[PDB]
């Protein structure tokens, strides 16, 4: 009877930006799993490597879970292999990965009419990221061959961009809730379970 | 590190800058067009001149990046369309003047009183009665009276300013380096650096006169029925042979022979397939009708709607506590919002409008997917073809049957066709030679053939010599007859609508010849066929990526437009008309003059 914080991530008030994403790591606790069906049906529950139906019976090192907000077509590129602007840049996830990846449409919360602007994402920089990092850092992108001060003006641009979110959007525009679940065995020799 | 480079990156921030901007300002017109109010209009202006801003920002930035210097063609239409709808160009004190000009012309338009005849009183305006009288008036006298008057009021002041306006408007021309503004709107059908698939601003104007010489036979023919028929109706007016004398026609200006009709027809025993009635008698609904038309799209192999449409659409007066502008518009205010605004009445008419206006909804989400500057349809013909085909194909007896409007025990004769022929011929046939006059005409005066001197009377003579209708009273050079017209007055192209028949017809019969059925295509259907579908579909998903010769290869076949389907679609009243007219004589002769 001590149970996992699961109920914290999932029902949250702010769930933050994309390239800015969330971690939290949970250890010590009784999983029970059950919080998931307490919420609306899941516009996409794929699990990969672990099944539902058994889901409890497993042991496990660590587990990791991921928050963050996207909008409509974009939760497609959530795979283990695909390729597409969010998942070269903003966020990015192995190919040899296991776990299971939850989604809920959320157009009642994160939406104004006046137009939401407190959620950005990434569209502009080089080296796509290697898989399980975060880049923060803003600076001006460098474009052609000349020397680019602090003011972006001409040939420079400053990168990440904003959503903006209204209730009259269509679907495939209206923002989703995305939460990622990641765990490990952790093959080499384990001191728990 | 590259050109190309530069430009795709440039194009990929200005996309998503500009989509948001866009719909701002489409969402606060909708919402002034349903709710006239002084706070809604200001939203409107506001919006509109920070949209109007930075386009202009945006394209003054897009000066770099030089076309022959950019490789990827995809990339230079896209260039091309920032920079053409970007451009600025003249002095101050003349940019102004050109606009306050347009602005002065919209509103005395917009503001037009005839008032009562040889005696100062209340004045109408075309809205009210004044068109109506004309469309529904048996009187000579009162025709004669008010299609004078409403030149007399308006076009005499218009003249000096449509001169300025065009010594301005070719000003610009020739600053944005086109042969001239003729030029400026014949350049909308370019393609070049393809090879096969070309088009240059030339080949217009030859390919329009010879649709035109090949289509004359059959116009003559009509006109010479319409005139033996005019000639029964009204007594001692016209000539028996020569030219056909206005204020008959119908409609202000004479551009739609619709209201012409119930005079001319040859067999009115017989019932019209009008179906009004059903829909009383078994309580139709607004509701009703629409999800018919979307029943209907989703039967030849398309998606049905969206709730959001169905949730904020706009379909049926309020009343009178809130005021809208009741006009059928199909609306794209982006981000996957589409609606209509309109206000059904129960009609058959209504019903003929709803699959209209559906068309171009369905042909708004085929092309969604391409680029902002890309999301457009090719040619400004297509986009009224493809809502004019649909209108063609539902509302055929065969369709009403099977629907269930009409009387299961109906039979189709000779009789019915050769009267529903002729009810689409006096509008479909009768206004391609006025706007091909007009476009001509209009063409000759910008480009400076005819001199100012002889505006009045060169029109007048190929009115005459044309279409075959000569002046009632005499006119000068005080007088400007064409300014009448709205979209002349508004800055308008006019070609489309010419365009737009053969497109419609082209369409009509490869998808008809898709979707095996035999007979006349008069009387065809597309309803329960999956293969037209996705040949439309295909053509549909590409917008501006291809260019227009390829979208029409594509779905018809051939290479550019030709008057043999329009041919084959009126064969029957052809040959009936020649039967017809075997006593009387056709053509006309211009030397008769009513007008001396
Ligand atoms: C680059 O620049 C060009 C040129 O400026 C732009 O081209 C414009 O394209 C739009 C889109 O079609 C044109 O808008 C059309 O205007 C027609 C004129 O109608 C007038 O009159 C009616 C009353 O009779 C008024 O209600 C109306 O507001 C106008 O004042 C309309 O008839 C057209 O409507 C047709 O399509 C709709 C689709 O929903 C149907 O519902 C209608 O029934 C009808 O079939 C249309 O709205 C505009 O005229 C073009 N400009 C010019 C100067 O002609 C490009 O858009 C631009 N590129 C961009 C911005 O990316
Ligand atoms: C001119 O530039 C345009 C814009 O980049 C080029 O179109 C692009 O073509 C590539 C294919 O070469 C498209 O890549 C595709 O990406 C999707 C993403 O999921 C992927 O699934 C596909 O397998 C493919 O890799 C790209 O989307 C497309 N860009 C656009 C905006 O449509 C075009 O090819 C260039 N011209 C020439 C001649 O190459
Ligand atoms: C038509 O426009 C008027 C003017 O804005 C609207 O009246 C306002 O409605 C809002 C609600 O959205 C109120 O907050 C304002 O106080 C109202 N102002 C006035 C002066 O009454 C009206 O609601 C609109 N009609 C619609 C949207 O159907
Ligand atoms: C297209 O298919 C539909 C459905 O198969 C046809 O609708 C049926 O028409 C028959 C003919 O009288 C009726 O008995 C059925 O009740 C109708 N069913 C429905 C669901 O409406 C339609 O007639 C077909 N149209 C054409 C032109 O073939
Ligand atoms: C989320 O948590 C708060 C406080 O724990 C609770 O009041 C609320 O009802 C929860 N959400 C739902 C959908 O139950
Ligand atoms: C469209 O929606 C109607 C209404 O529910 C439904 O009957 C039809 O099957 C739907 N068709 C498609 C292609 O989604
Ligand atoms: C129309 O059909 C009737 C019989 O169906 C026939 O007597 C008549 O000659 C036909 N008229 C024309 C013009 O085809």
């Amino acid at each position: 009877t001590n149970l996992c914080p699961f109920h914290e991530v999932f029902n949250a008030t702010t769930f933050a930006s994309v390239y800015a994403w969330n971690r939290k790591r949970i250890s010590n606790c009784v999983a029970d799993y059950s919080v998931i069906y307490n919420f609306a049906p899941f516009f996409a529950f794929k699990c990969y490597g672990v099944s539902p139906t058994k889901l409890n019976d497993l042991c496990f090192t660590n587990v990791y879970a991921d928050s963050f907000v996207i909008r409509g077509n974009e939760v497609s590129q959530i795979a283990p292999g695909q390729t597409g602007n969010i998942a070269d840049y903003n966020y990015k996830l192995p190919d040899d990965f296991t776990g299971c990846v939850i989604a809920w449409n959320s157009n009642k919360l994160d939406s104004k009419p006046s137009g939401n602007y407190n959620y950005l994402y990434r569209l502009l920089r080089k080296s796509k990221l290697k898989p399980f990092e975060r880049d923060i850092s803003t600076e001006i992108y460098q474009a052609g061959n000349k020397p680019c001060n602090g003011v972006a003006g001409p040939n420079c641009y400053s990168p990440l961009q904003s959503y903006g979110f209204r209730p009259t959007y269509g679907v495939g525009h209206q923002p989703y809730r995305v939460v990622v679940l990641s765990f490990e065995l952790l093959h080499a020799p384990a001191t728990v379970c | 590190s590259t050109i190309e480079e530069q430009a795709k990156t440039f194009l990929d921030k200005f996309n998503h800058e500009a989509e948001d901007l866009f719909y701002q300002s489409s969402l606060a017109s909708w919402n002034y067009n349903t709710n006239i109010t002084e706070e809604n209009v200001q939203n409107m202006n506001n919006a509109g001149d920070k949209w109007s801003a930075f386009l202009k920002e945006q394209s003054t930035l897009a000066q770099m990046y030089p076309l022959q210097e950019i490789q990827n063609l995809t990339v230079k239409l896209q260039l091309q369309a920032l920079q053409q709808n970007g451009s600025s160009v003249l002095s101050e004190d003349k940019s102004k003047r050109l606009n306050t000009i347009l602005n002065t012309m919209s509103t005395i338009y917009s503001t037009g009183k005839v008032c009562n005849p040889d005696n100062p009183q209340e004045c109408l305006l075309l809205e009210p009665g004044l068109n109506e009288i004309m469309a529904n008036s048996l009187d000579y006298n009162e025709r004669l009276w008010a299609w004078e008057s409403w030149r007399s009021e308006v076009g005499k002041q218009l003249r000096p300013l449509y001169e300025e306006y065009v010594v301005l408007k070719n000003e610009m021309a020739r600053a944005n380096h086109y042969e001239d503004y003729g030029d400026y709107w014949r350049g909308d059908y370019e393609v070049n650096g393809v090879d096969g698939y070309d088009y240059s601003r030339g080949q217009l104007i030859e390919d329009v006169e010879h649709t035109f010489e090949e289509i004359k036979p059959l116009y003559e023919h009509l006109h010479a029925y319409v005139r033996a028929k005019l000639m029964n109706a009204y007594p001692s007016y016209i000539s028996p042979i020569g030219c056909l004398p206005a204020h008959l026609l119908g409609d202000m200006w004479g551009r739609f022979w619709t209201n012409l009709y119930s005079l001319t027809v040859p067999f009115g025993q017989k019932p019209n397939i009008d179906v009004t009635d059903a829909m009383v008698d078994q309580a139709w609904d607004a509701q009703r009708i629409f999800k018919e038309a979307e029943k209907f799209f989703v039967s030849v192999g398309l998606p049905n709607m969206t709730q959001g449409f169905w949730e904020n659409s706009m379909l049926t007066d309020p009343g009178n506590v809130q005021k809208a502008v009741c006009h059928p518009t199909a609306w794209d205010l982006g981000k996957g919002d589409f609606r209509i605004l309109m206000c059904t009445k129960v009609t058959m008419d209504d019903f003929l409008t709803a699959h209209h206006e559906m068309g171009h909804i369905q042909y708004d989400m085929a092309y969604a997917a391409q680029p902002f500057l890309l999301r457009n349809g090719a040619n400004e013909g297509f986009h009224e073809a493809v809502g004019e085909i649909m209108s063609l194909s539902a509302a055929t007896p065969k369709h009403l049957k099977s629907i269930g409007l009409l009387s299961p025990d109906f039979q189709e004769d000779n009789e019915t066709e050769i009267n529903f022929l002729l009810k689409q011929a006096l509008t479909i046939v009768g206004t391609l030679p006025f706007t091909y006059m007009l476009e001509k005409w209009r063409w000759m005066v910008f480009k400076g053939e005819i001199p100012k001197d002889q505006w009045m009377k060169k029109w007048w003579e190929m009115k005459r010599e044309i279409v075959g209708v000569v002046e009632p009273v005499p006119h000068d050079e005080t007088y400007c007859d064409p300014a009448s017209l709205f979209h002349v007055s508004n800055d308008y192209s006019f070609i489309r609508y010419y365009t737009r028949t053969l497109y419609q017809f082209q369409f009509q019969e490869a998808l008809c010849q898709a979707a095996k059925h035999e007979g006349p295509l008069h009387k065809c259907d597309i309803s329960n066929s999956t293969e037209a579908g996705q040949k439309l579909f295909n053509m549909l998903r590409l917008g501006k990526s291809e260019p227009w010769t390829l979208a029409l290869e594509n779905v018809v076949g051939a290479k550019n437009m030709n008057v043999r389907p329009l041919l084959n679609y009126f064969e029957p009243l052809f040959t009936w008309l020649k039967d017809q007219n075997k006593n009387s004589f056709v053509g006309w002769s211009t030397d008769w003059s009513p007008y001396a």
